[PDB]
């Protein structure tokens, strides 16, 4: 009873990409299908919709022409087939499900499946350290820290001391280089490594700070 | 509930309140028709106003060449005088025409029509792009004009038309399951060939699949070339002369086979849908308003002939059987059987949208 | 004779009404 | 197309108040308003639709509203498990178009940021460049300015904040700022302070180190 897109990675500008989402544990028939796209906070795009109990789709004018949506019955899942991509397109495209007899709002959404557009090869962090310091520590309370640095494909996670209360990752930024950084701390008395991890770049460093 | 329909005359005179379009028929009590009619700052110029409410049955003729052309025979119709009020004829208000005279004021004057319980659903026959004016099939209309009497000629512009449609919705409680069976016995031998089909329930929904489970015991030396499974619309219109058709709306059509003394079960699925129907022109859909497209036309359900289109439903499993034998290829050896079901809307909540709701 | 009609009035609204 | 701005587009407030959001839309779109409840880094939920009905497993507290062009989304009393940001939605008129969003936040007693500064590491010295990081944890409100003053001189552009969202079980923000310069720009000066200003403490802190 759930929805579970697919694909949806790195691409260069121009390029192409094709997003599956497979509807699991509701009848095609009876339900609208659709692609709602939010960039890195900032609300919530309609992009395309298609009936198939009666065979139509529609679009947004900022898609038409390079973006398609499909379904395959048989298999129960919808795709979305996107080209001439842009950076602008770059966004967490949802798969939204509706009541086709009749549309009363989008009851369910996909976890989501980003889908960054740039010319930057996917490259992995460097992490670095935070040592704690006397400029660092305040009534008892001592903060360490590892920094995340120069990262190419969004995905990135932070785990301290593998699975080990007082831990801050940050949202990541994005700065002239168009590569990722970000910070993780945790807070500790006076009295530890961090697990970092980019699945896009296959490289697990564990760094531990003094 | 705080939202209700309305409609004015071309030249703004008349106006028409409704709460809804869509009245329910649950077989033994159908929804009254109540709203009020407002008569306007003396741009009235008529000396009566009266409502009327009418069930017609919509069709083109094939014998001309005029796209567009359509014509109305009453099934049903029904007035009131509501202005001025008759004597003779006090009624109380429903609670939507007394909030709408609060609303309004005297010269919002009143109407109630009770629907006959044994009148056709709305239903639309299915166009083709030659079909260019209005929706065929049936209809109920809401009409409010001013006039002398009811022999005046009506202009257009002092008048006002709404389409409201009468709905039935799935039951509470599920029939029992559907369950078929046939035994064919052939010339020379008492060895039979048995057809047993199922449907895994007796009530779906529009765009729901139905499961058809098949149980073949093919006793004899002949062979089943192929099983075929269809899903038919049967359409019973009556308008003094009946008519009848039955129109496939979903097929599969497998290379199954069944050898000679074999058994063979196998689950098949359909779903009925519009999209690959839209050749077929006069199927029957549920009830337009204006021209947004509806659903292959739900189940009529009936008090245990009538006027206007009963829809049904049956799933049809055939088996296409081998020929040869004593009498060559002359005799049909097929097998068949039909599960009837119903196909209709579970029972909403609000009042379904009038239009393709994201338009 | 018996009522014709051709091809394809006002549209049809809402108002407010209060509880 | 048609226009949905939601009003108040942030706002403030505490277990148990009556908060009401509001979206009105650019022309008449009858009842065919829905709204949707986003928490962070997870998918939009389904709350009202048609304007006025409540979507199956919502809990009660909320309630849709219409009066004409203009449409309310109440919570009678906010729950710990409903701070999270909200849309409305036109669905009329395809293209339907959401609104900017309305973030709600837990709107506790205010508290002081623990502020602090970190170098650049060695490892990240004999790479070319220096970044240097600024610490603001647990604080509130969200609200702050900081400065980086490189021998008490402004940031002219080489500084980037980040913030994460506030719920904890304190209720409060953290957010960073990071200096970046190139080694042979941070090798030159000695003086990297970082000025923090927040109403939780009054004279302005500021952290430095010299390495």
């Amino acid at each position: 009873v759930q929805l579970v897109e697919s694909g949806g990675g790195l691409v260069q500008p121009g390029g192409s990409l094709r997003l599956s989402c497979a509807a699991s544990g509701f009848n095609v028939y009876s339900s609208s299908i659709h692609w709602v796209r939010q960039a890195p906070g900032k609300g919530l795009e309609w992009v395309a919709s298609i009936s198939s109990y009666y065979g139509y789709t529609y679009y947004a004018d900022s898609v038409k022409g390079r973006f398609t949506i499909s379904a395959d019955t048989s298999k129960n899942t919808a795709y979305l087939q996107m080209n001439s991509l842009r950076a602008e397109d770059t966004a967490v495209y949802y798969c939204a499900r509706s009541r086709q007899f009749w549309y009363s709002g989008l009851d369910y959404w996909g976890q989501g499946t980003l889908v960054t557009v740039s010319s930057a090869s996917t490259k992995g962090p460097s992490v670095f350290p935070l040592a704690p310091s006397s400029k660092s520590t305040s009534g008892g309370t001592a903060a360490l820290g590892c920094l995340v640095k120069d990262y190419f494909p969004e995905p990135v996670t932070v785990s301290w001391n593998s699975g080990a209360s007082g831990v801050h990752t940050f949202p990541a930024v994005l700065q002239s280089s168009g590569l990722y950084s970000l910070s993780s701390v945790v807070t500790v008395p006076s009295s530890y490594i961090c697990n970092v991890n980019h699945k896009p770049s296959n490289t697990k460093v564990d760094k531990k700070v003094e | 509930g705080t939202r209700v329909f309305k409609k004015a005359s071309p030249n703004g005179k008349l106006t028409v309140y409704l709460g809804k379009r869509d009245f329910v028929d649950h077989i033994d009590l159908v929804e009254p028709v109540d709203g009020v009619v407002l008569v306007d700052p003396e741009y009235l110029k008529e000396r009566r106003v009266y409502v009327t409410l009418t069930c017609a049955f919509r069709y083109g003729r094939e014998d001309l060449d005029v796209l567009g052309l359509t014509f109305r025979k009453d099934l049903f119709v029904a007035n009131v005088q509501s202005f001025p009020p008759a004597p003779e004829d006090k009624k109380p208000l429903t609670r939507l025409q007394e909030r709408l005279i609060k609303k309004l004021g005297e010269h919002a004057y009143p109407f109630t029509f009770e629907i006959p319980p044994n009148l056709p659903c709305s239903v639309t026959l299915q166009p083709g792009p030659e079909d260019t004016g209005k929706a065929c099939g049936v209809d109920y209309e809401v009409k409010a004009f001013c006039a002398e009497n009811l022999e005046e000629k009506i202009h257009k512009r002092n008048s006002v038309r709404l389409v409201i449609r009468k709905v039935q919705y799935a039951p509470e409680r599920p029939g029992p399951q559907p369950t078929a069976e046939t035994t064919r016995q052939f010339l020379m031998s008492d060895k039979p060939l048995h057809l047993e089909a199922s449907l895994d329930k007796e009530i779906y929904y529009h765009g729901e699949p139905i499961s058809v489970n098949v149980h073949v015991t093919n006793n004899t030396n002949k062979t089943v070339k192929k099983i075929k499974i269809s899903v038919r619309q049967y359409a019973d219109i009556c308008l003094f002369n009946t008519a009848q058709y039955k129109c496939p709306v979903a097929m599969e059509e497998a290379d199954d086979t069944v050898a000679p003394s074999s058994t063979f079960c196998k689950v098949y699925t359909l779903t009925p849908f519009l999209a690959n129907n839209r050749e077929k022109r006069g199927l029957a859909l549920d009830g337009k308003l204006k021209h947004e497209d509806t659903n292959l036309a739900s189940s009529t359900l009936l008090r245990e002939e009538i006027l206007g289109i009963i829809v049904s439903y049956k799933v049809k499993v055939k088996l296409v059987v081998s020929r040869g034998g004593l009498l060559g290829d002359l005799a049909s050896s097929d097998v068949a059987v039909e599960l009837p079901f119903t196909l209709m809307h579970p029972k909403p909540k609000e009042e379904p949208p009038h239009r393709e709701v994201p338009e | 004779r018996t009522p014709p009609s051709l091809g394809p009035s006002c549209t049809t609204a809402s108002s407010s009404l209060r509880k | 197309d048609i226009q949905m701005t939601q009003s108040p587009s942030s706002l403030s407030a505490s277990v148990g108040d009556r908060v009401t959001i509001t979206c009105r839309a650019s022309q008449s779109v009858s009842s065919a308003v829905a709204w949707y409840q986003q928490k962070p880094g997870k998918a939009p939920k389904l709350l009202i639709y048609s304007a006025s009905s409540l979507y199956s497993g919502v809990p009660s507290r909320f309630s849709g509203s219409r009066s004409g062009t203009d449409f309310t989304l109440t919570i009678s009393s906010l729950q710990p498990e409903d701070f999270a940001t909200y849309y409305c939605q036109q669905y009329k008129y395809v293209p339907v178009t959401f609104g900017q969003g309305t973030k709600v936040e837990i709107k506790r007693t205010v508290a002081a940021p623990s502020v602090f500064i970190f170098p650049p590491s060695d490892s990240q010295l004999k790479s070319g460049t220096a970044s240097v990081v600024c610490l603001l944890n647990n604080f509130y409100p969200r609200e702050a300015k900081v400065q980086w003053k490189v021998d008490n001189a402004l940031q002219s552009g080489n500084s980037q904040e980040s913030v994460t969202e506030q719920d904890s079980k304190d209720s409060t923000y953290s957010l960073s700022s990071t200096l970046t310069l190139s080694k042979a720009d941070y090798e030159k000066h000695k003086v990297y302070a970082c000025e923090v200003t927040h109403q939780g403490l009054s004279s302005p802190v500021t952290k430095s180190f010299n390495r």
